This record gives structure tokens, C-alpha cells and sequence, in this order.
């Protein structure tokens, strides 16, 4: 399977260090450029470094002696190393694959660009002097009352975590359907909070188990908490 | 030292309308180094278009890419629930490549009222020193949204937040959560707790509320 | 020194003998050339052909000019196929084909075993070779067509020395292909051994140029 992977993304200090891997799989890894394309949250994409096949490198203006960009073929490996961090580097950091070529045509050599291809899942860097802190895991148990139309809501309040992200999933990715995670929102505190919700038929509440499973990775924090009704 | 205007900044439309988007360059810029890409809600971007009018591979025919000079156009000939994504342009110039700010196709639907529903504070987050009561929006349409927070029927204000899901690549609803913070004092202080919830959808506001604490 | 006529083709087609052109073998001294600059009988493989404007200027006028076969055909390679590298991307009379100062070897059976050949100019003179370096578009290719994964070819002389690699992907195809052939040329000095070794995806030269050139 043609596939990227980030890793190496996590907190750093206002003008600290941090250097991001990408390990490609499935494909020759010396055929291609690569790439970093970094997307804030909310925000468009933005291109912050390249490099050729033959390893020569390319950077955005808002980077350009802050990043470095190497490549090992032989380990299929993308690296970014970057130093000086700023607050406005804080994003989601993509990796990603592209054909660039010369044909020989017409008695001319033409240069050729054919878009980034594969992309990987991103991975989050988040600069500030804050600190980190896994999440505590509430639930949101449905209502004993009503059942009338069969719809119940339950769900989990992921709260008081930093930094950004958690992922939240449902009896181990085996309940998909009708499953709400919201965008978490930044509290007075300087700490964020999230809560995932599904709908489920109301007469599933007596006869089925119910448990959100929270992953916050900077904390290395897995949760897993049973929601009951009350 | 290129920039990519894209318009409209959001186009909402029907499933099987044709979606015509821009991508307005500062400069001539060659066919060949024109790019376009999708990016479907919680995902990477997909590249649609190279070189301009070239569809990738496993991009299906209603896509299309065209133009040249500075005025250049994506178009989606029979758009689809699944559509639902942020468009961009791309361009390779002096070594350096840039994106367009994007295009925020939004799936217009039926009119759809939330279901709505209230959760009280869990004993375990009580013994903590707060609480948070929550009320849910689910699989609504339009967006816009109005909820209001009343402790012991009086009217709450500047100790709620409230986020909302991007648009269902399915059913185009979309869902928004808002959370009351309470500390435990305040939260036992009072009884009635609800949630007043307003939409194009309803007639009238629809009230959930419980009442302990 | 009449001017040299290539008719249709340009000088990447004549020079690397595509079969769309004219050998124009027994022109062996010209004042300047007469060609079709925008030729599609240029490369009929698609590739990168490195360096192309520096030969240009370089075959811009010749006093001397003779074509021989450096690597003969049924000779030089015992244990590799020399007569399977044709291709629809250079059709000519009908039927595929391929350039006529080039030959793509493929493997012998199913063993690719290493190759090295030598060239020791003995001309007296300055020697044009040109040779290609093969870019399948998938493993499944490379191993069709030199059985080895992990090829390589080296070139080295006293000006010249590069070990390739087959860079294999799928590209957007260009008369119908989607690997790539790089074309490469460079002259080897008066006494200068030229070496070519490899484990794959080597487009081995069949003819040469022995050249003196016309400058005043
Ligand atoms: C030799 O050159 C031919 C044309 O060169 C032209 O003729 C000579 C007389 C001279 O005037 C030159 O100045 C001219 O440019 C090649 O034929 C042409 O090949 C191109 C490349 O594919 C083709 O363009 C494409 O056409 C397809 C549709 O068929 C289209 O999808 C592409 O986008 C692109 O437009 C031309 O149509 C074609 N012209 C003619 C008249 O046939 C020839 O190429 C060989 O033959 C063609 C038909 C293809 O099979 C090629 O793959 C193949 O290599 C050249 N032959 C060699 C051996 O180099």
C-alpha cells in the first residue's frame, strides 16, 4: 500500500528545537520529491519545504533559516528539523509525495510538475510555554426520561488538557454511526475541552454497553470510560 | 511572490448542480504548474488536477479543470452529498510553491430541526469543585443556531461555550454542542436547569431541562 | 563542407539514430546544420536527454566525422539479449523498433549477470558516445526486463564518472509509456578508456563519433 506517515510532532518551547520524521511505504522512495505542508487549525494549506529527488532543497519565506529539510532514500524517511520555534508554527504538519520531470520534446527539455500525490495523516506541533496535561474523561449519561420517538443521545466530555489533540472513539471503532466528535474549544483556563456524542435507538439503551475510548498522545493518556444511564 | 485568489470564498448548492470555483492568479502563470486539490472534512488533501486540465488518477470524470493565463477554473459537473469538502489551487513558481486561500463547498439540503438534549454534571466531576451542563443540537440544517442558558429561569450569559461540527458528508446536518461551567457552590445553589434552543427548523423555541443540585 | 541536411528530424533524432531519420553515414566533415528544430524525430522514448543545447554546439561544425561501431551488435554482449529491445514508442516500417545507435539490452534467460565493457579510444581524435539509462514503471517491469531489483550502471572515464539508479514510479504517460529513458552523451579524450558496468536498465551504445571540429 502507497503510504506517508508523520511522527516526532508534540509541544515545544517558544524558541525550542523539534525535528519531524515522515516514513514513506509501498513506493521507491528516490523516484519522488517530498514535501511538508503545514495547516493550522481552521486555516488553508501552507507549503514550508520541498526537496528534489537529488536532494536539493527548497523553503517558504516564513521558514527559510528556521527549517531544514533532509531525506535519507535509504530509509525512506522524510526529515524536517526545525529550531526557533514561533507561536505561528503551531499546525498540523503534512508529508507528501510529487513527480517533477524533464522530457526531451520538440528539440526543447520541458520541465513538468504533476501535484502532490500522496499525503500523510499529519501530525501536531503546538508551541507555547504551557504545560502539558492528559484529560479527565466524564460521562454524559442519557436521559432516563422521554424514550418516546427511541432516540437517545449519550456521550463523553473530554475536559482540561493540553495540548491539542484527542481523538475519541466507540466501543473500539465498532460503533460509527451517528457518532459526534466536536471541535474542542480553548477555555478561560488556557486548557481545551471536547465531548463526543452518538445517537443511539432508545430501547439499544437497556440491552447495549456503551464505552468512549480517549487517546491524548502528548499526555500519553489512554481513558476508556463506560457511559450507563442514570 | 505569487498569490492565488480563489472565489467564491463559500458556494453552497444542490446535489447535481454544476460548481464552477475560480483560482485567480497575481501573474501569467503556465498551465503545467497549475494544481487543485480536495479536502474533505478531518482529512489530508486529495490532488483532483495537474498541469491545469489533467485529472490524477481515480478522479472521476465530473471533475474538471480548465483555463489559462491568470483565470483559472475547477468545475463539478453533478455534485454529490459526498462533495462536501475545502477546495484549493496550487501553483509551482521560482522554486517555491503557494496555495489559494480555499473554497468552502457547502451541500445546501431540506430544512431539518435538531433533536435536542440535555446532560446534567457527572457525580465525578462534582467532587473535582465543578460542574459542566451540556446541551446537544443533533442533525440539523441550516446552520445557524441560537442557544440559551437559564439557571432557574434566568438568563445566563459569558459562562457558556459552544463549538459545531462541519457539515455531514451524508446527510449535510450539521450538530453543536453547548457547555454551562458551573462551580460546584453555584451549581448546587440553584435547581432548574435548561437549555433554550431556536432554529428555522422550529416554530416555536424548544426547552430541555432537568432539575437537581 | 556543404551544410549537413536532416531533413524532417533534428539533431537528437540523427544523432541518436532514431529510425524516422537518416544515418547521413558517409557525411564525414559539414559547414553548419540544416534541421527541423521542433522534431518530434528527436526522442521516441520519453526521457530527459541531458545536456542536449552543449551537443548541440559542439556538432555545430565538424572538420572530421566518422561513425563506427564501438560495441558491435552480435558480438559485444554473450551474456545479455541484444535483440528483444524494440518498442511501441519507436515504431518504424510497420513494426516496433528502437534507435539505431543504441542498444537495449534485457536479460539473457532469466539472469542479469554483470556487465562491464571497455572502450580505449584509439582514434586519434575525440569520441562522441551516447548511451541510455532505463526507468521501469513498475518492480514487476524491472525484473521482467533485468530480472535484478536493486540494479545499477556506471559510467566513468577521465572526464565522467556516475553510478545511475532505475527510479521507478508511474508516470503520466508520454507516447503511450510510463517509464522513462535518459538520454546521455559525453566525449572520450584521445587514449581515454570509457567503462561501462551494470546490473540492469543500461542502454548500451552500438555506434560511436570520432570527431574534429570546425572553429577557425
Ligand atoms: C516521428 O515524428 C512524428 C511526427 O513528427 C512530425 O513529422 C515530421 C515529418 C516533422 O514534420 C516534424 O516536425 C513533425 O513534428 C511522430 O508522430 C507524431 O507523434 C506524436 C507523439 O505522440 C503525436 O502527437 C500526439 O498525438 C496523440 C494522438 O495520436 C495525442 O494524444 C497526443 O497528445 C499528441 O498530440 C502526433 O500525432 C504524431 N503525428 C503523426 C503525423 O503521426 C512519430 O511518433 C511516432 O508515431 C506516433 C503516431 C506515435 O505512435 C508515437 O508514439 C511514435 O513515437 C515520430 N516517430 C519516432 C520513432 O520518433
Amino acid at each position: 500500500e502507497v503510504q506517508l506517515v508523520e511522527s516526532g510532532g508534540g509541544l515545544v518551547r517558544p524558541g525550542g528545537s523539534l525535528t519531524l520524521t515522515c516514513a514513506g511505504s509501498g513506493f521507491m522512495f528516490r523516484s519522488y520529491d517530498m514535501h511538508w505542508v503545514r495547516q493550522a487549525a481552521g486555516k488553508g494549506l501552507e507549503w514550508v519545504a520541498g526537496m528534489g529527488k537529488g536532494g536539493e532543497t527548497f523553503y517558504a519565506g516564513s521558514v527559510k533559516g528556521r527549517f531544514t529539510i533532509s531525506r535519507e532514500n535509504a530509509r525512506n524517511s522524510l526529515y524536517l528539523q526545525m529550531h526557533s520555534l514561533r507561536a505561528g508554527d503551531t499546525a498540523v504538519y503534512y508529508c507528501a509525495r510529487a513527480l517533477t520531470e524533464w522530457l526531451f520534446q520538440r528539440g526543447t527539455r520541458n520541465h513538468y510538475y504533476y501535484g502532490m500525490d500522496v499525503w500523510g495523516q499529519g501530525t501536531t506541533i503546538t508551541v507555547s510555554g504551557a504545560s502539558t496535561k492528559g484529560p479527565s474523561v466524564f460521562p454524559l449519561a442519557p436521559s432516563s426520561k422521554s424514550t418516546s420517538g427511541g432516540t437517545a443521545a449519550l456521550g463523553c466530555l473530554v475536559k482540561d488538557y493540553f495540548p491539542e489533540p484527542v481523538t475519541v472513539s466507540w466501543n473500539s471503532g465498532a460503533l460509527t454511526s451517528g457518532v459526534h466528535t466536536f471541535p474542542a474549544v480553548l477555555q478561560s483556563s488556557g486548557l481545551y475541552s471536547l465531548s463526543s456524542v452518538v445517537t443511539v435507538p432508545s430501547s439499544s439503551l437497556g440491552t447495549q454497553t456503551y464505552i468512549c475510548n480517549v487517546n491524548h498522545k502528548p499526555s500519553n493518556t489512554k481513558v476508556d470510560k463506560r457511559v450507563e444511564p442514570k | 511572490e505569487i498569490v492565488l485568489t480563489q472565489s467564491p470564498g463559500t458556494l453552497s448548492l444542490s446535489p447535481g448542480e454544476r460548481a464552477t470555483l475560480s483560482c485567480r492568479a497575481s501573474q501569467i502563470i503556465d498551465n503545467k504548474y497549475l494544481a487543485w486539490y480536495q479536502q474533505k472534512p478531518g482529512q489530508a488533501p486529495r490532488l483532483l488536477i495537474y498541469g491545469a486540465s489533467n485529472r490524477a488518477t481515480g478522479i472521476p470524470d465530473r471533475f474538471s479543470g480548465s483555463g489559462s493565463g491568470t483565470e483559472f477554473t475547477l468545475i463539478i459537473s453533478r455534485l454529490e452529498p459526498e462533495d462536501l469538502a475545502v477546495y484549493y489551487c496550487q501553483q509551482f513558481g521560482s522554486s517555491v510553491y503557494t496555495f489559494g486561500q480555499g473554497t468552502r463547498l457547502e451541500i445546501k439540503r431540506t430544512v431539518a430541526a435538531p433533536s435536542v438534549f440535555i446532560f446534567p454534571p457527572s457525580d465525578e466531576q462534582l467532587k473535582s469543585g465543578t460542574a459542566s451542563v451540556v446541551c446537544l443540537l443533533n442533525n440539523f440544517y441550516p446552520r445557524e443556531a441560537k442557544v440559551q442558558w437559564k439557571v432557574d429561569n434566568a438568563l445566563q450569559s459569558g459562562n457558556s461555550q459552544e463549538s459545531v461540527t462541519e457539515q455531514d458528508s451524508k446527510d449535510s446536518t450539521y450538530s453543536l454542542s453547548s457547555t454551562l461551567t458551573l462551580s460546584k457552590a453555584d451549581y448546587e445553589k440553584h435547581k432548574v436547569y435548561a437549555c433554550e434552543v431556536t432554529h428555522q427548523g422550529l416554530s416555536s423555541p424548544v426547552t430541555k431541562s432537568f432539575n437537581r443540585g | 563542407s556543404a551544410p549537413l541536411h536532416l531533413g524532417k528530424c533534428n539533431i537528437a533524432g540523427w544523432i541518436l539514430g532514431n529510425p524516422e531519420c537518416e544515418s547521413l553515414s558517409t557525411a564525414s566533415s559539414w559547414s553548419y546544420i540544416v534541421e527541423t528544430p521542433s522534431s518530434d524525430n528527436g526522442t521516441c522514448y520519453p526521457g530527459d536527454f541531458i545536456d542536449y543545447e552543449e551537443l548541440r554546439e559542439q556538432l555545430s561544425s565538424v572538420s572530421s566525422f566518422e561513425r563506427f561501431e564501438i560495441f558491435p551488435k552480435t558480438s559485444s554482449w554473450p551474456n545479455h539479449d541484444s535483440d528483444k529491445g524494440v518498442t511501441a514508442a519507436c515504431p518504424h516500417a510497420g513494426a516496433k523498433s528502437f534507435y539505431k545507435n543504441l542498444i537495449w539490452l534485457v536479460k539473457k534467460g532469466n539472469s542479469y549477470p554483470k556487465l562491464s565493457k571497455s572502450y580505449i579510444n584509439d582514434k586519434g581524435k575525440e569520441v562522441l558516445v551516447l548511451w541510455g539509462i532505463h526507468h521501469p514503471s513498475t518492480s514487476a517491469d524491472q525484473q521482467s526486463l533485468y530480472q535484478n531489483a536493486d540494479a545499477y550502471v556506471f559510467v566513468g572515464s577521465s572526464r565522467y564518472s556516475k553510478t545511475f539508479k532505475p527510479e521507478i514510479a508511474i508516470r503520466p504517460k508520454v507516447r503511450d509509456r510510463e517509464g522513462r529513458m535518459n538520454y546521455y552523451w559525453t566525449l572520450v579524450e584521445p587514449g581515454d578508456k570509457i567503462t561501462f558496468e551494470a546490473t540492469g536498465n543500461l542502454v548500451v551504445p552500438r555506434y560511436a563519433f570520432a570527431m574534429e571540429r570546425n572553429a577557425g
